[PDB]
């Protein structure tokens, strides 16, 4: 009954800075008695259950390393990692265990930051099995591009598609925080037999010039 | 009652519009009612002893 | 500190009835108020739930009030969530977790089970050929591209994993048709082209197919 | 056919909770459905509800729906009939019988068990003198009459039943003021007036008041 | 939810004559399978719990005597006491048991039949103990009187008092089927020194001539 609202969605700092995290609530959740703000913060790590990390919104749970630090008042409250290290990337969630029901937050997803990279590309064409079922498919692929800023265009006899194609991007590498895109094309065979010139091109900030990959239908 | 107040009386409770003058007669009771207990009757109506521990925090801790 | 270990991971039809076990072992195990939590897939949770085990005192949440059952049976510390009739969007990842209180922060979680509601269709692998002019003091790709299989998740490992530097699989996307496509490609540098065989295997396990197929370089 | 047995008879104060119990003894109890019926004082029967012991399946009547609770024991063959908060209009004898399935008779009852629901108040008796000029070849009546006395009922035996001949006692007629009024009255020859003597015992059990009054004849 | 009706309410018949009750139904309780009425007669005796007598509406049970016979359809029943006897007198209902909820009859009083009587009326007033607290009640006494029309009016100085009195009247005396109704009059102290004549006066059908009982205030 009283809604949660976090932010920011998405934040990406280097390694050893510091981070915040705001949550706010609709109504104050501060319980007369004993005067403490009832609120929670909790951790996720993907293709885990998540874990307590702060109760009372003061008060750390056992364990928890000290770089943690909770803080806040009224209907405001704030998350705090004084410097961030290589094991946080991950969705943290703040919850009001109040009143029930018990609202969750949205959860924000704390991702590293390096410098730009740029993107070699690669094209790839139907082999001829895709042929014979009737349903032809070309793929383009980036690799190893920071950050996620960038658009990739299909281009057809110098004219070009929109509405028939998706695209794949993969999770951070953990290795080194590089990404990869993987643009595909569904087109049937009336589609196929259309022209003579099938190229990619990608527009990446790194990047100057935009790059472009054809290949020749023979 | 207002949360934790002990009322303990015994009065003669007017029900209706008779002055009755604590002689217990016709539309006036008595609160007070005890309580059956046997050995030999069913869980519902049994003798369940409670403790209820209440925590307070104000000063001088 | 008392663990929970959940029953685990059941696939159904549409239509059926489903029960969901929660399993509380350890000491201190008095006064633990289970409760019961669902995450979609790639979203955030989303409280369902609460019972006290015994007294069976049930609080629901508004948008679940009624779809589904909580109860608790106390002779052997065990929590049960039941579906009369399970639809196909119930297709999540299930988390019990229990609190020492109401109004207490959730602190012990359980494993968690998924559950899969749908019909099984195989996976139609077909191998991209790598580009015949490409960098021959460079690298070049190749991969194997997984069409037409429902439901999630399709494996796909390399050489019998002999091969893992530079493999990126992508993650499913669902097209018009429903059958979710994917697509995992390797980076190899132009010397080991000639000599290194592929095999992609495509592991799919509700349809039972295990596919080896080879990735050929196309020439004139 | 299998006879049952009632539990018994209830006297309760405003704002209790009452338990009722049908026991049935006998073979072939497999599937009698029990139900309840309560009658008012002089008036018509009301059905109430019908519980399957055992199954549990319980239907009632829609004046009845939730003021009442039919539950049932299959191991020791009884139902029970509750009430959270019994009123003041609740006084009256309730009767279960069992019939021996849906749309059938119900031809076994239960004694049944009054319920009575007030506050006692004594009973005030005032002998009336037979009037002085009276037939004396023929007969004139005498009697005792009770009045302010709740609730029903009042015994008013005459000479600790030795006479029983003409007497006449009349149901008790609710006035004004709650506390129903009753007048007991005997015929006697005018020969007999001189020397037999007249007591009237009443008896209020609830206010547990046994007076034994004389009749007397007023005279100048 | 299909209330029931019954008539006549009370019937007094001789010893040895028909008797005829009749029910009636909102709608046709008749079950195609079996194409059976469901439809019930019992009886009720005073102080004692109801026994079935017909059921379906044409069959008797085990130990019922001939004399009762049930008969009737559509929705018009009929229960036919050949010859009435001494043991019959008691309250018959009628129910109905198609569907849940089983509704039943108003219920029907048979009691015997005698020739007229003429009551022997009796008066007494109030005692000494009933002065001093402040309430007097007089009574005036019908005694052995068949039928139950008739009328007792009480008389103070000429004049009618209406709305200060009561009627109890007695159920029928199983030897001999005559009443006794006894009629009260309740006044204050007030109303008691109201005047000197205190006088009772019985009409009823058999007796010619309305009786008068008074007693003079001395």
């Amino acid at each position: 009954d009283i809604q949660l609202t976090q932010s920011p969605d998405s934040l990406a700092v280097s390694l050893g800075e510091r981070a915040t995290i705001n949550c706010k609530s609709s109504q104050s959740v501060l319980y007369s008695s004993i005067n403490k703000n009832y609120l929670a913060w909790y951790q996720q790590k993907p293709g885990q259950p998540p874990k307590l990390l702060i109760y009372w919104a003061s008060t750390r749970e056992s364990g928890v390393p000290d770089r943690f630090s909770g803080s806040g008042s009224g209907t405001d409250f704030t998350l705090t990692i004084s410097s961030l290290q290589a094991e946080d990337v991950a969705v943290y969630y703040c919850q009001q265990y109040y009143s029930t029901p018990y609202t969750f937050g949205q959860g924000t997803k704390v991702e590293i930051k390096r410098t730009v990279a740029a993107p070699s590309v690669f094209i790839f064409p139907p082999s001829d099995e895709q042929l014979k079922s009737g349903t032809a498919s070309v793929v383009c692929l980036l690799n190893n591009f920071y950050p996620r800023e960038a658009k990739v265009q299909w281009k057809v006899d110098n004219a070009l598609q929109s509405g028939n194609s998706q695209e794949s991007v993969t999770e951070q590498d953990s290795k080194d925080s590089t990404y990869s895109l993987s643009s595909t094309l569904t087109l049937s065979k009336a589609d196929y037999e259309k022209h003579k010139v099938y190229a990619c091109e990608v527009t990446h900030q790194g990047l100057s010039s935009p790059v472009t990959k054809s290949f020749n239908r023979g | 009652l207002k949360p934790f107040e002990r009322d303990i009386s015994t009065e003669i409770y007017q029900a209706g519009s008779t002055p009755c003058n604590g002689v217990e007669g016709f539309n006036c009771y008595f609160p007070l009612q005890s309580y059956g207990f046997q050995p030999t009757n069913g869980v519902g109506y049994q003798p369940y002893r409670v403790v209820v521990l209440s925590f307070e925090l104000l000063h001088a801790p | 500190q008392m663990q929970l270990v959940q029953s685990g991971t059941e696939v159904k039809k549409p239509g059926e009835s489903l029960k969901i076990s929660c399993k509380g072992s350890g000491y201190g195990f008095i006064t633990y108020w289970i409760g019961w939590v669902r995450q979609m897939p790639g979203k955030g949770l989303e409280w369902m739930g609460i019972i006290y085990p015994g007294d069976s005192e049930t609080r629901y949440s508004p948008s679940f009030q009624g779809q589904v059952t909580i109860s608790a049976d106390k002779s052997i510390n065990t929590a049960y969530l039941q579906w009369s009739s399970l639809k196909a969007s119930d297709t999540a990842i299930y988390y019990c977790a229990g609190g020492s209180g109401i109004s207490t922060p959730m602190d012990v979680w359980g494993q968690g089970t998924t559950v899969t509601v749908a019909s099984t269709k195989g996976p139609s692998v077909f191998p991209l050929a790598p580009s015949s002019k490409s960098t021959s003091g460079g690298t070049a790709a190749l991969g194997c591209l997984v069409k037409d299989y429902f439901p999630e998740p399709v494996t796909v490992s390399w050489n019998s994993g002999a091969l893992t530097s530079g493999v990126h699989t992508f993650p499913a996307v669902l097209q018009s048709s429903g059958l979710y496509s994917l697509s995992s490609v390797v980076t190899v540098p132009s010397s080991s082209l000639g000599t290194q065989t592929y095999i992609c295997n495509v592991n799919h396990k509700p349809s039972n197919t295990k596919v080896d197929k080879k990735v050929e370089p196309k020439s004139c």
